[PDB]
């Protein structure tokens, strides 16, 4: 887990939303790739979006 | 290196002297231990009596196993047989009967043991008969049994998560302690139009439920209702509820020798043995007395359960799941004959089945074609 | 006849008392047919040869049921090896509710899980929009954490819709994932779940995550925070109990009553099916033992000696009465109490942990933003 810069247009996006109602801004990486879909794991009959 | 303690219940009429020459006769050079044997067999059934002596099983010799052989299918004696037993905390398996049946998930002080695979995974091997029998359409149904639920997230996520177009519609939940006067077992569930069902309830229960289903006339050419295993009980019992080619499967039972797969069982103890002095080369002293219950309470830490974990013999898997679902388990499919006489619809292994069969068989507007494959 | 009637307790004389309680119940019920007939032992520590009394009293006797008070009760599963009519009493564990483990299992106390019912109360009480639960890990604790979603997933309907919960391992000595979790919690609103030494740990973490004061509302039953965890017990605790909760004699009483009650609709019962004598060896079980069963089900006393109460479907009890409690200067005192839908306030002011008692809005956004 290391750091990184947070540099993008919709990224800036969000700055403006902060900027309205202000929120101070944390940006983590994300760990996966997607956000997730609820998917059946190998067992616990539970949909999971990972 | 030391003599292995077991001892072997038997209740019914049955063949033990091949099991005892057997018992003496088999043997590993892979085996550490040695085994400690005598075999014991009773009448009376009830842990009062069955019980009784087994307190003065782990009381007279030392005797560190119990395989359980009952008279009857009625298994709820094995369950609180795995109550004494966890009171007891020593391990045992079920041999035949309802010994060897499935309950759910008890204390985890139990180390009761038994030879197939779970119940759910029995489910899962049927629906793999599903698959077998290339019948697209299916439904279930059951009662307030336990394990509706579980058997419910079973197949439901298990044909779920699928990627092959296997149909289904509903489920039918139900609850047969109380009844339906209005018959809403046939009036609502007459409502089922799909080429194959799934019969799952007690037996007993099923009395009325199935003769509803004959009230439904459900057993019509195409219309079906394929059922469980211990549901469906013991082959040689012929209940009017079960229709004509009754579609389920069990653990292999006429086929398979029940002394042979004890052979089996006590062969497994000794693999447990033969692990334990593996890695703990030690095995704990003998539970004393029932009432002795005060003397060795503190003498219980148990990682022979947790040795148990891997078991294999003979070219046999002997490991049960950590719901004691055998790891590389042996099922047997099964079907009422024209004779009505249940007869063999497959053997489930490996989640494999061979079947005789090409198709479901069918008697009671099926057409045939034929042609090559040229696009488009 | 004389109806033999088998209990389950420490001692025998509070079984003396409970053959005093055999006599007013054969005065209450119609004694004509039927009579009443109290013999019972005690409860031992070891099962087995408490079984063994089991059968060699009871199904010897072949009572039409008995009765049982405080792993216990494994003797009452071999009731069940009968299938038979008896009775529990002192059980606030739902693992005597398990359906599978106890087929039927008759008693007139409500399960320790019933206790998320009052924390629904306690929903409707310190009226927290946000919610959350704390939990320690266990099979048992595993379903009560259930039915308290089951709480909250009454709120379905068209609520405090509680953020998360996590599992416990029994004893676990860092909870500093917990604790963790209540630092990422921006609402003030928890809900504890735990046994004594699940408490034990719990509150010693709440006061090493220096939550104690105000602003961290973690709420749950005497039986996790009563004894030696009142010891560590974290400040200001407040909670409630079920009317009479520890109160045995009483249960004795009242036992007693549903007890004729099943004796009246036993009465009511035709084609009366034996309770079986024969025991080692039987392979059967009458047919009147559970449809005793279904009789005390569609049994509803008017009232026992606990009063008028309810019941559930899975047999235990219901409407009963949560006492409010609280913890003042290091000390539990009672709040008021909430029974059927009612909850009664005490005249004692509701201490918040903090010094105020007032209730301020514990859900707070944070300002810092992780995205």
């Amino acid at each position: 887990t290391v750091p990184q810069c947070c540099y993008g247009f919709c990224i800036d996006l969000l700055i403006k939303l902060a900027r309205t109602m202000q929120f101070t801004y944390e940006v983590h990486l994300v760990a996966d790739g997607k956000f997730g879909t609820q998917e059946r794991v190998q067992n616990s009959n539970k949909k999971e979006w990972n | 290196p030391p003599s292995i303690g077991i001892a072997v219940i038997l209740v019914g009429t049955s063949d033990e002297v091949a099991i005892k020459d057997a018992h003496e006769k088999d043997d590993f050079h892979h085996l550490s231990v040695v085994p400690r044997v005598e075999l014991v067999a009773m009448n009376e059934t009830d842990p009062k009596s069955i019980i009784t002596r087994i307190c003065d099983l782990m009381s007279d010799r030392k005797i560190q196993g119990v395989v359980f052989a009952d008279d009857t299918d009625q298994e709820a004696i094995a369950q609180i047989l795995d109550f004494i037993s966890a009171q007891t905390l020593t391990p045992i398996l079920g041999i035949h009967g309802g010994s060897s049946m499935i309950m759910a998930d008890k204390d985890e002080s139990s180390m009761f043991f038994q030879f197939g695979p779970s119940i759910e995974q029995q489910a899962s091997v049927m629906l793999n008969i599903m698959e077998e029998y290339d019948w697209y359409i299916f439904s279930i149904v059951t009662t307030y049994f336990p394990g509706y639920q579980d058997f419910v997230n079973k197949i439901r996520s298990t044909i779920e998560n699928s990627f092959v177009g296997w149909e289904l519609e509903e489920v039918l939940l139900l609850d047969m302690s109380l009844d339906d006067g209005d018959s809403k077992i046939q009036n609502q569930l007459k409502k089922l139009q799909s080429p194959i069902i799934l019969l799952y309830c007690t037996k007993e229960e099923a009395t009325y439920i199935f003769e509803v289903a004959n009230s439904v006339g459900l057993t019509g050419y195409g219309y079906t209702w394929i059922v469980p295993s211990l549901v469906a009980g013991d082959t040689d019992t012929v209940p009017s509820e079960f229709p004509t080619g009754l579609i389920s499967v069990s653990y292999d039972e006429w086929d398979y020798g029940l002394p042979a797969r004890v052979r089996d069982g006590i062969a497994i103890i000794t693999t447990a043995a033969s692990d334990m002095l593996s890695e703990h080369s030690f095995i704990p002293e003998p539970k004393s007395s029932c009432y002795n219950t005060h003397e060795k309470r503190i003498y219980q830490s148990n990682m022979l359960n947790r040795y148990l974990i891997n078991v294999t013999f003979e070219g046999r898997d002997l490991s049960f799941s950590e719901d004691g679902y055998q790891m590389h388990p042996k099922l047997v499919i099964i079907l009422l004959n024209k004779e009505r006489k249940w007869e063999r619809v497959g053997k489930w292994k490996d989640k494999s089945l061979q079947m005789k069969y090409y198709v479901w068989p069918r008697m009671c507007d099926h057409l045939s074609i034929v042609t090559l494959e040229e696009a488009p | 006849k004389i109806v033999n009637i088998g209990a389950v307790l420490s001692t025998r004389k509070h079984e003396q008392m409970f053959r005093e309680a055999v006599n007013q119940a054969n005065k209450r019920h119609g004694s004509w047919k039927i009579q009443l007939q109290a013999t019972s032992v005690t409860h031992k520590p070891n099962a087995i040869q408490m079984a063994l009394s089991v059968c060699e009293d009871l199904i010897s006797s072949q009572v039409y049921a008995i009765l049982v008070s405080h792993t216990p009760t494994p003797v009452s599963y071999t009731a069940g090896f009968y299938r038979i009519p008896v009775l529990g009493l002192t059980t606030r564990m739902s693992i005597y509710s398990d359906k599978s483990i106890h087929l039927s299992f008759l008693r007139t106390v409500p399960p320790y899980s019933h206790q998320s019912s009052v924390w629904f109360e306690m929903m409707r009480v310190y009226n927290w929009n946000h919610i959350i639960l704390l939990v320690s890990d266990d099979h048992e604790g595993r379903a009560a954490q259930k039915r308290l979603e089951t709480l909250l997933e009454e709120r379905e309907s068209k609520g405090p819709k509680a953020e998360k919960v996590l599992q416990f391992d029994p004893g676990t000595k860092n909870v500093t994932a917990l604790l963790m979790e209540a630092r990422e919690l921006e609402a003030r609103v928890i809900i504890l779940s735990a046994s004594e030494d699940d408490a034990a740990t719990v509150y010693r973490a709440a006061a090493m995550l220096d939550m104690t004061g105000s602003g961290y509302v973690w709420l749950v039953g005497e039986r996790e925070i009563s004894g030696n965890a009142l010891r560590y017990a974290p400040d200001g605790i407040i909670g409630l109990q079920l009317i009479n909760g520890k109160n045995e004699s009483a249960h004795i009483s009242d036992a007693v009553g549903v007890v004729a009650q099943a004796v009246h609709e036993l009465l009511e019962k035709e084609n009366i099916t034996d309770p079986p004598r024969g025991c080692v060896g039987n392979t059967n079980i009458w047919k009147t033992g559970p449809l005793f069963k279904r009789v005390l089900m569609s049994s509803k006393y008017a009232d026992g000696v606990t009063g008028r109460v309810e019941f559930n479907e899975d047999g235990d009890r219901k409407f009963a009465q949560y006492s409010i409690m609280n913890l003042q200067n290091r000390k539990l005192v009672q709040v008021g109490i909430y029974n059927g839908t009612h909850v009664i306030p005490n005249d004692r002011k509701i201490i918040w942990p903090g010094g105020e008692t007032e209730k301020p809005r514990g859900y707070q956004m944070s300002t810092r933003l992780k995205i």
